């Protein structure tokens, strides 16, 4: 993985580890435009210009998970990793996300870096005229019996 | 009661929403839904208001404005000063309908014009931005006098602000007039 973000429907980024590898100038804005207007529905389609991007929605807590890899071919473990990280987020950070108000989300701090790194290590280790013939005889059969 | 934040895309609405509450810088993305939060003023009275931020995308601006203008007590329109000269028309067109939909209310709320991104030297002055807004809106009304906010029967103010402030967010936050205006209208 070379890019990964977890931001809410309110336009606030909760956690990311992009680093010097990638800069989130406008990689997710185009995806947002495609979701809002195009309504892609193409199973994680729409690579923007240089790297493939995939997304996952969470209507229960109004959240979206975005993962960006290079345009080079990548294995299918990315979707499994996304599902696992989403389930871990829902299991652990349920207290903040269940609250509708954004004040609790602002106040809370999430130290998800180590757990996500462990999940990434596990994923990388896994990656490494009907003619009717007949005869000249007749049939023979008997009958049943009853009371 | 309620204060509604409006503006175009990448206008800093989320940053203004978060800085006035937490004061710590947070990475932000495009707003596609609404966000409402309760904020208590720093004065002795400690009045509690609700700040509501709506998406800046054109595809969802009206659908939420026409629904959230029923309980709005004040409105803050954020205008990007750094990139104003290349998008004069769009912000003026948005404000043209904003003014009509606000005047359609029973009670006229207060209006703030926050010229954001004032840290950059490219940012224009608030007075010049107001003059340009009047000049553009006079032509917008045509397409007997030039438009004047004094003639407009609203409590409109023009101020300068910046959320990130470029190099100004390392030690503090350059937001001083907004809180004073909120206290004055509180
Ligand atoms: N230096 C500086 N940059 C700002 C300021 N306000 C907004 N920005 C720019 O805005 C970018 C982030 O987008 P936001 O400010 O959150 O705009 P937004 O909330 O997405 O606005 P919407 O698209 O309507 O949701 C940053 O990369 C900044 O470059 C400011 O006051 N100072
Ligand atoms: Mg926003």
């Amino acid at each position: 993985l070379d890019f990964f973000t977890i931001f809410s429907k309110g336009g606030l980024v909760l956690w990311c580890f992009q680093g010097v590898s990638d800069s989130c100038t406008g990689p997710v804005n185009a995806l947002i435009r495609s979701v809002l207007l195009q309504e892609r529905g193409g199973n994680n389609s729409f690579t923007h210009e240089a790297l493939t991007l995939k997304y996952k929605l969470d209507n229960q807590f109004e959240l979206v998970f975005v993962v960006g890899f290079q345009k080079i071919l990548t294995l299918t473990y990315v979707d499994k990793l996304i599902d696992d990280v989403h389930r871990l987020f829902r299991d652990k950070y349920r207290t903040e996300i269940q609250q509708q108000s954004a004040l609790s989300l602002l106040n809370g701090t999430f130290d998800f870096q180590n757990d996500f790194l462990r999940l990434l290590r596990e994923a990388e280790e896994s990656s490494k005229e009907k003619g009717k013939k007949a005869p000249r005889v007749w049939e023979l059969g008997g009958c049943a019996n009853k009371e | 009661r309620a204060v509604l934040l409006v503006g175009l895309c990448d206008s800093g609405k989320t940053l203004l929403f978060v800085r006035l509450l937490t004061g710590l810088y947070r990475d932000t993305q495009t707003s596609i839904t609404d966000s409402c939060a309760v904020y208590r003023v720093n004065n002795n009275r400690g009045n509690s208001l609700t700040l509501i931020d709506l998406p800046g995308h054109e595809s969802l601006r009206l659908q939420f404005l026409e629904r959230f203008k029923s309980s709005a007590r004040a409105i803050v329109f954020v205008v990007d000063s750094a990139a104003f000269q290349r998008e004069v028309k769009d912000v003026a067109e948005f404000l043209y309908q904003v003014l009509i939909d606000s005047m359609g209310l029973k009670n006229t709320p207060s209006f703030l014009i926050a010229c954001n991104k004032q840290d950059i030297a490219m940012a224009k002055s608030a007075k010049l931005i107001q003059q340009q807004l009047e000049k553009e809106l006079n032509t917008l009304r045509v397409t007997g006098k030039e438009f004047e906010f004094s003639q407009l029967p609203l409590k409109v103010e023009f101020l300068e602000c910046s959320a990130k402030g470029g190099r100004g967010d390392v030690g503090s936050a350059d937001i001083q007039d907004l809180e004073k205006w909120l206290a004055k209208i509180a």
